């Protein structure tokens, strides 16, 4: 006697995705508060954020369900690593035109002001920023915090499992009732 | 635009 | 590798129903044009139509997907069997307060005129009606035509099947790739 | 009215 609720829902959601039933996927995720968070590998996801390849991690994040706090943390740190790389244009662009940053601007004005202040400083004061908590530790923390919100599911897992039930029925049989 | 490749890709993805 | 498409979707629909996820069920049915049509037995459904117990068959019908013509055929015949039993009040009630009959009134006005004329005749001329094609044959045709639109699925098939896949994995394991 | 059982049940089912 084995039971599981959320995993089944996730299977169904994957099936819906593969079958181009987008509306039903949306409605299901909305109704059951369970989201399809498929990543090729959690190791690859963590490794991608740790290595600092922000394009990839932000694409993947754009494919995910979003807790506002985790997104504003992530996007904030992305901006920090941007202003460290002296890519000020992109940093400002993210600061003004991305949803988590707008939300941050609304709910926590002092924090966003602090971020823009960091962007507007003549040089990058890495000493304070990464002195409190290092870059490696920040990317690690964000990596864990986001990894908890994702799942890895084989390409067509539901159909595979149904095929397996079919094999079970054929080669073992069904218990009498 | 951005001289950096990952930043450029980031720009395309975000915007 | 054996394949089935509509059945899987029906399994999902049953799961949605049992789990009180009604909206996702509706959206699914609309998007894929596959309807969950659960009856305890197809045998019982046909037998209920054949025996003339219209209350049960209409109760069952209210839970189903409906080709408009099959419903107007059904409801029409129901009205006929009503006026034969001289239950004229119920016959008129069905004529005016049922969706298939109003639709019949719209799309096929002369036909509805014929039905109301049949309801308002002083006696039931069984000779014409059942002389052309018998009552037994009408109920047979309706039974078949509607039975083709219905399905029988065990109470919790998706979960049972997933349990079977789990047993398959545990006791027969999986092929290496 | 509606002395027949199937008629009453049909009436109630359709008309709540």
């Amino acid at each position: 006697i084995e039971i599981e609720s959320s995993d089944v829902i996730r299977l169904i959601e994957q099936f819906l995705k593969e079958s181009n039933l987008h509306r039903t996927l949306a409605i299901l995720q909305e109704e059951t508060n369970v989201s399809l968070n498929t990543v090729d590998s959690i190791d690859g996801f963590c490794n991608e954020i740790t290595s600092g390849n922000w394009d990839n991690v932000l694409k993947t994040v754009q494919s995910l369900k979003l807790p506002a706090k985790k997104l504003i943390d992530l996007y904030e740190h992305v901006i920090i690593e941007l202003v460290e790389l002296r890519e000020l244009a992109t940093a400002r662009l993210v600061a003004r035109q991305t949803d988590p940053m707008i939300l941050l601007k609304q709910i926590d004005p002092d924090r966003f002001a602090r971020l823009e202040s960091l962007i507007n400083r003549p040089y990058f004061d890495g000493q304070e920023v990464y002195g409190d908590v290092s870059k490696e530790k920040r990317r690690s923390v964000i990596a864990q915090t986001l990894s908890s919100e994702v799942h890895v599911v084989a390409p067509s897992r539901l159909l595979s499992l149904l095929g397996q039930s079919l094999k079970w029925q054929l080669h073992q049989g069904l218990l009498p009732p | 635009h951005s001289e950096n490749r990952m930043v450029r890709s980031l720009h395309r993805v975000l915007f």
